RNA sequence: GUGGCAGCCAAGCGUCCAUAGCGACGUUGCUUUUUGAUCCUUCGAUGUCGGCUCUUCCUAUCAUUGCGAAGCAGAAUUCGCC
RNA sequence: GCCUAACUUCUCGCUCAUGAGACCCCAUAAAAGGUGUUGGUUGAUAUUGACAGCAAUCAACUAGCCCUGAAAAUGGAUGGCGCUUAAGCGAGAGACCUAUACUCC
């Protein structure tokens, strides 16, 4: 039921708070609420954070238990995290979003004209399905 | 304290498949399907392997763990209940007057009569999936059978509390329907 | 009557422990009341056996 | 902040007396609520808990003339209706005219049947810890003298039917407009790259 | 201070508010429960109180006194004319209710 | 009364010494390790244990230094036992905690802050003892010897995630499971 | 305070056995259907005993319903619970 | 949290009560109890394999919350509604609201 847990090196995506919007890798569990991260290759200081702010994700770095700053780093660039993480919807969206927040008034009317003549096409694309 | 993990798991003999999902077990043997819900509790069960079924719990109190083995028990009585199923051997005790025992409704109802000579008839209704029969060669004794060993409990309390004594002393009126014995249908 | 047939009522009916501050029918073997009544009283009685 | 139509609130899974303050604030705040499926809120602890309560407050009637007493109301929609009153000064102008804003509702009335509900995050049931009984405001109800619980089941039901019909041509229809979509790619590819550039896909 | 002795309280409150019937017909409160297994039939009749006689009967009733033996009993007519049908209505199951 | 206010209470070194006379002209210099909000809570608690300890007053008294100490490195985890005494309303206790932590002062505060939770103890009713490092083997307590596992893993079961910036209402179903 | 009612430890009663049922020497509470203490309201007036009549309410349950325990073999009787 | 101007704000614990609890004076509660749960103290046994049945365990204590002790008469009061990883209990943090008080005009 469960795939990705807490567990030492796995990479970990900073929700809120401080360093929003970043990647780090847990390198070592405190208590059930906090844990010790360190995304030295996604400007991210080694320090301790509440499990409330972070969120899982699919990559975990061969690390050891209270690996250093370097060697988190050695296995970051290793394992290539940011182009994977790069690659998914999850920074898709993200990137999106981003791009999104800082749209001028001028984009904003190219791209109404251009979703709207986008979505007569489609429209009639989808008339000529149903009719089949 | 909440423990991080605890966990158990039961093993199934041969034969037997489980195929849990959803929390929900559908256990089938020789002698039929049992299908349980445990969606009462919040841990996770799952599949290791082919004929062993972990149950699991992520920080629990006291309270909660304690359901790990109750839930285990619980799918061994199923596994249990599909392989040799359970059956319940009742005897009649009486000073004078003689329990008279019997089936009515298809063999769904069981009627006492005489039961310390009262003329009432105490009507008791089989749960589905539970059979009763009464032994022609050991008189006295009445077994009720089935495969869910909740069910078949329940209908062996049933018989059991239906006989009851009133306003004299329970110490020396030892009359009524006992269960004497527990075990299952195939020879173990 | 025949003698395991009386063991086996008694079994249900006399043997058995009576808390002393509720009354409960309690199991032989047994520490505390179960019944919220008495606060789950620890002094416990035997069921009164024939004398 | 006014919204321009009425909200459509589905009771669904959502705590009482959450859902409850946050409905009296819009109403006071100048909104129109309707509350769908009142039979399927629920309240936060045992169902002896909340059973206990309401036998206590049917004995609060007045001795002199009980027509006179408490007015203990047994369906769903009325149970949030006057619970949604007591979080408002109903006894000034202010107040009244605030909850005559309100419908609550056992079921979707066929009137808001082809409506889109919404949902309060901060008072869904799952805030609360799952070892933690809750009772159903619709079994209250029937327990306490509510008299169509069974009606209102089977309504819902045929409702719940319908309603997957649709959902099942509604998922045809929107493979269909994917697949248009994919067509329409070749004169379409000119937009898309704006659409893409400027990040909406 | 507590009653001296103790009475029954005069009169059944469940039948106040003594207040004059809102109507003259008598209104059917509720109607026996439908049996689909039965034949069709109807569930009330109208009829008109013409008055009183009593009646000598012979009682069949085991272990009773007046088993096998003649007893006067007072009883009530009602003529019952036959009722002509002149309209069928219908009511639908609402959350509020039936409702023609 | 005595209260542990501010998040992560801080350490400071305090030296101080009763002032000399005639009778005594070289007096002993004494020296503690004081957790306290600020430095003037500092002098204040140090006086009371050192009034406590000696037959000084903070009247015949003076504080020679009072500095802070910052955690050397905090960028390591260590477990830190706390021997503490504390006063419940019918008697006196000595207790050993446990607990796991990055800084001594941040191990203080959370004991501060476990036992107002688990004995409704005030900070005026307790007095900290020692506070050390202990070694992973010599822990004693389940809780915080249940972390010392280099292959520890859980999850998360069941997140219920606050919106911060919309309206109430929303079409969104909420989803609590994150496999 | 007095009046009424309910608890805790058990020295003893209970043929033997402190607790079935009681429980001294001590001790902890509850109630305002007793009588006291006070003098806060009322002396340009609140009609002051008892009974009759009629409602409603509370239980610390006499009876009845459902139960548990006895120094409960049963008319009977006692203790306790909802 | 809504009545009600100001967060369903942030961190750690404890509590399930068949009407829990909820803020000086303040609007009652005790002796004695619980093998409910959470922390501590002391003394032992245990890998020369500790308790139960043909890998930690045992015993006595201690104090937080909860429960029993806890019975009154018109229907009724954490102020009400309600609230259960709280909108309760304890320790804390940011911000915010609000006097005929403080500063200035």
């Amino acid at each position: 039921v469960f795939n990705r847990v807490v567990q030492i090196g796995r990479v970990v995506f900073i929700a809120s708070g401080k360093d929003q919007g970043k990647l780090a890798a847990i390198v070592n569990v405190i208590d059930g609420n906090r844990v010790q991260i360190d995304g030295p290759s996604s400007d991210v200081t080694r320090t301790v954070r509440n499990l409330k702010d972070l969120q899982l994700t699919k990559f975990v770095l061969k690390l050891r238990v209270g690996q250093r700053t370097k060697g988190v780093k050695a296995a970051f660039d290793a394992a290539k995290v940011t182009e994977n993480f790069q690659k998914t919807q999850w920074a898709k969206k993200i990137a999106q979003r981003a791009i999104r927040a800082k749209l001028t008034d001028f984009e904003r009317y190219k791209l109404m004209k251009a979703k709207q003549m986008r979505n007569r096409i489609v429209r009639v694309e989808l008339a000529k399905l149903k009719k089949a | 304290m909440k423990l991080i993990e605890s966990n158990d798991t039961v093993v199934f003999p041969e034969g037997v498949t489980f195929t849990v999902k959803n929390r929900i077990v559908h256990v089938t043997g020789p002698r039929g399907t049992i299908r349980k819900d445990f969606r009462h509790l919040h841990m996770e069960m799952e599949r290791i392997g082919k004929s062993t079924l972990r149950v699991r719990k992520w920080f629990g109190v006291r309270k909660e763990l304690a359901a790990i083995r109750t839930v285990c028990s619980h799918i061994k009585n199923m596994i249990k209940g599909v392989t040799v199923g359970f059956r319940y051997k009742m005897r009649s005790v009486y000073a004078h007057f003689p329990i008279n025992v019997t089936l009515q409704d298809g063999n769904r109802t069981v009627e006492i009569r005489n039961f310390l000579g009262e003329k009432i008839v105490r009507r008791v209704p089989l749960p589905e999936g539970v059979i009763a029969t009464i032994s022609t060669a050991q008189k006295d004794e009445i077994v009720v059978e089935g495969n869910d060993v909740q069910f078949v409990s329940q209908a062996a309390a049933r018989i059991q509390q239906s006989t009851a004594v009133k306003e004299k002393d329970i110490r020396k009126f030892l009359d009524g329907i006992y269960v004497s014995e527990k075990t299952t249908i195939v020879p173990t | 009557i025949e003698p395991s047939l009386r063991q086996l009522a008694q079994k249900y009916n006399c043997d058995k422990q009576i808390c002393r501050k509720c009354y409960a029918r309690l199991p032989p073997r047994a520490s505390n009341c179960r019944k919220k009544k008495c606060g789950h009283s620890s002094e416990l009685r035997i069921k009164k056996k024939l004398k | 902040g006014l919204s321009n139509r009425a909200i459509i609130i589905d009771g669904k899974n959502h705590l009482l007396g959450r859902l409850a303050s946050i409905v009296a604030k819009k109403l006071l705040q100048g909104d129109k609520v309707v509350v769908l499926r009142a039979e399927e809120i629920v309240i936060s602890g045992n169902f002896h808990r909340s059973k206990l309560k309401y036998m206590s407050f049917l004995r609060k009637r007045c001795n002199i003339n009980p027509a006179r007493g408490a007015f203990h109301y047994r369906a769903p929609g009325k149970i949030f209706w006057r619970t949604v009153r007591g979080m408002l000064p109903h006894k000034t102008n202010r107040g009244n005219e605030a909850l005559k804003n309100l419908r609550a509702y056992e079921g979707v009335p066929a009137k808001y049947q082809k409506t889109k509900s919404l949902h309060a995050p901060s008072a869904s049931r799952f805030r609360l810890q799952p070892r933690r009984k809750f009772c159903v405001v619709g079994r209250l109800s029937h327990e306490v003298g509510w008299q169509f619980q069974d009606v209102v089941a089977k309504l819902e039901a045929k409702r719940k039917v319908k309603g997957a019909a649709y959902f099942e041509q509604k998922k045809k229809m929107d493979k269909l407009a994917v697949q248009a979509k994919k067509n329409a790619a070749p004169k379409i590819a000119q937009y898309q790259k704006i659409i893409e550039a400027l990040g909406y896909n | 201070s507590h009653r001296k002795f103790s009475a029954p309280r005069h009169g059944h409150m469940g039948f106040t508010p003594k207040k004059r019937s809102r109507t003259y017909r008598g209104r059917i409160k509720a109607f026996p429960k439908d049996d689909k297994s039965k034949p069709i039939h109807l569930t009330a009749f109208l009829g008109y109180k013409a008055g009183m006689t009593h009646i000598v009967r012979d009682v069949d009733k085991p272990g009773s006194k007046v088993n096998k033996k003649e007893v006067v009993e007072a009883v009530t007519i009602v003529e019952t004319p036959p009722m002509v049908i002149a309209g069928v209505t219908g009511y639908v199951d609402t959350p509020q209710g039936p409702r023609a | 009364p005595t209260k542990a206010l501010g998040e992560t209470l801080n350490e400071y070194v305090v030296v101080g010494r009763k002032i000399p006379t005639e009778k005594e002209p070289v007096t002993p210099i004494w020296k503690m390790q004081i957790f306290a909000t600020n430095h003037v809570i500092a002098k204040s608690r140090f006086w009371y244990f050192v009034s406590m300890l000696r037959r000084v007053k903070k009247a015949n008294g003076e504080i020679l230094s009072i500095k802070q100490v910052f955690e050397k490195n905090p960028g390591t985890v260590k477990n830190y036992g706390v021997w503490l005494k504390y006063d419940s309303r019918t008697g006196h206790h000595n207790m050993y905690r446990e607990y796991r932590d990055t800084t001594v002062a941040g191990a203080v505060t959370q004991c501060y802050r476990d036992m107002g939770a688990r004995h409704r103890a005030q900070a005026d009713r307790i007095h900290i003892l020692k506070v050390q490092t202990v070694k992973a083997e010599d822990t004693k307590r389940a809780g915080i010897k249940m972390f010392h596992d280099a292959k520890i893993r859980f999850p998360l079961p069941h997140r219920v995630t606050k919106r911060k910036n919309l309206s109430v209402f929303t079409t969104a179903r909420q989803n609590t499971h994150f496999a």
